[PDB]
């Protein structure tokens, strides 16, 4: 029974970084050359 | 005859309109001419009553 | 093996405690609770544009500007040909309930009223008149004044 | 899964304790009050020019 | 009895912040153009 | 009985917000341009 | 639309959203652009206008749902002011505005 | 006849577009050309009510 | 019963920050090219 | 006849290509020349119901 509140608080800290790292979007670069 | 409207009213006073152009003020107790004698200024609604009978309300294109 | 199952479903309520179908239900309710909040008691006024005549006797009555709280008011000053006349100067009684802005040499002021039901008066003077112009400022009417064209007895500058 | 349609409708009560009703009968009461504010005792005066 | 007094002390809150709103009168503006 | 007492101060919580709202009027902008 | 100057006409009505822009163009009788001199906007809490100071384009965005005002539009030739009001939350969004003057 | 099409409604107020071009604006009491009296001006999904029976809504090309 | 009243805090959690986002209107920006 | 063909849909509305080049954007319940009346915009999936049981969708070529 217990297993099942730890698998869960494992799981949690998980998803919690996979969700946060797609939020990540970084802005384009324009390179101009001469 | 001279048809008269309503251009502004507050408690107390109200200000008038002639269909000649003429402008009025207006008290509880006063004389308005073709009209009579006002019994009461009703501030909300825009309604003055007149001993006559006569309702003075706003102008329907202009309200 | 089962254990697994278990512990996926329950930490997907706990990471997103609202369904899909909640989160719509949720944004019909908070954008009628702006509907309710914006929207104004009784019916609003009726945008009207106007022109009156001003008569300099001592036996006339000053004329009436009809505002409304937040909206703007545009006063122009034209003789009795049609000719604008310029502003020299105005006095305001009561600046708590009325803002007014005006550049420093047109002919046009552009009155807001600040308060819902609180009305006052005001002193304009002409660039040729000596007499000062006189006029009452009533807000919260059934008719908001736009624009108002005010003929003046005179002749002014311009003919 | 009945538990979350319960605690759905408390959750919108504590965040929202007004109705759309009562909203728009809380602003009459404003508006009225003001209006009682800014009122004069008796009559206003008659706007005159003399000579 | 005792909710008449209640009453009474929530009016005199209430009247005081009316009276000294009627007191204030400001000044007039005169503006001059050139 | 007691339920009444805790909702009706929920309702002067927001009642107090929605009014001073209300209240504010911002000044109008005149933009010149040349 | 086309704008009359006379006292007895309504002012138009422009049509707007929030997050959104409306560009408002000013044309003369004839159709050629009629640069604008100033222009006075009420509520600037619920609107917001860009303008280059000589151009006869504005481009407003509304900031709010459901809040409504008007606007004071002055152009080169003209001695009467132009007058506008702005309601957002509709079922039509103004992309462009085009507007005839009378003068 | 003449069509009239709503162009903006608010609660209390609504524009009115015709065929002909013409603009106006109405309130709950008032006179419509062709159509009688407004009996009730409806803010959400709008529809207008008449005293002849027609229903004023949005246009169908601009909605 | 006390389940009812853990699932109505964290949700009162979620629709904060939900309403709070949808608030959040930015500014135009106007760029101009020469 | 004239195909028309998804460009864009969100929930509530849909931007339709025709075969002439003609733009059209449609609403829940909008007229379609040779279509009839739209029946349901379903955002997932591309497909829009049409009263005379034709389905609207996304271009083959273009999707």
């Amino acid at each position: 029974q217990q297993e099942i509140q730890q698998r869960t608080s494992d799981m949690l800290t998980a998803a919690t970084q996979l969700v946060q790292d797609w939020k990540q979007v970084e802005t384009q670069v324009y390179t101009e050359g001469t | 005859r001279i048809i008269y409207y309503i251009q502004a009213v507050i408690p107390g006073r109200a200000w008038l309109i002639g269909s000649n152009g003429s402008t009025l003020t207006v008290r509880e107790g006063s004389k308005i001419p073709g009209y009579g004698m006002v019994k009461l200024i009703d501030s909300l609604q825009g309604r003055i009553l007149t001993s006559s009978g006569q309702v003075i309300k706003f102008s329907q294109e202009d309200s | 093996e089962v254990i697994d199952k278990k512990a996926f479903k329950d930490m997907t309520r706990n990471l997103y405690p609202l369904n899909p179908e909640q989160v719509v239900k949720l944004k019909q309710i908070y954008e009628t609770s702006e509907y309710a909040k914006a929207a104004t008691p009784g019916t609003p006024p009726k945008p009207t544009a106007t022109s009156q005549f001003v008569n300099l006797s001592p036996g006339s009555t000053p004329p009436v500007i009809r505002l409304s709280q937040g909206f703007v008011s545009s006063l122009v000053f034209l003789d009795s040909t049609g000719a604008p006349w310029p502003i020299a100067a105005y006095d305001l009684g009561d600046p708590s309930s009325f803002n007014i802005q005006w550049d420093k040499t047109s002919n046009t002021l552009m009155i807001q009223a600040t308060k819902l039901y609180n009305y006052g008066n005001l002193a304009v003077r002409l660039r040729g008149l000596n007499t000062p112009v006189m006029l009452t400022l009533i807000p919260g009417q059934k008719a908001v004044d736009y624009r108002v064209d005010l003929r003046v007895q005179g002749y002014g500058p311009n003919a």
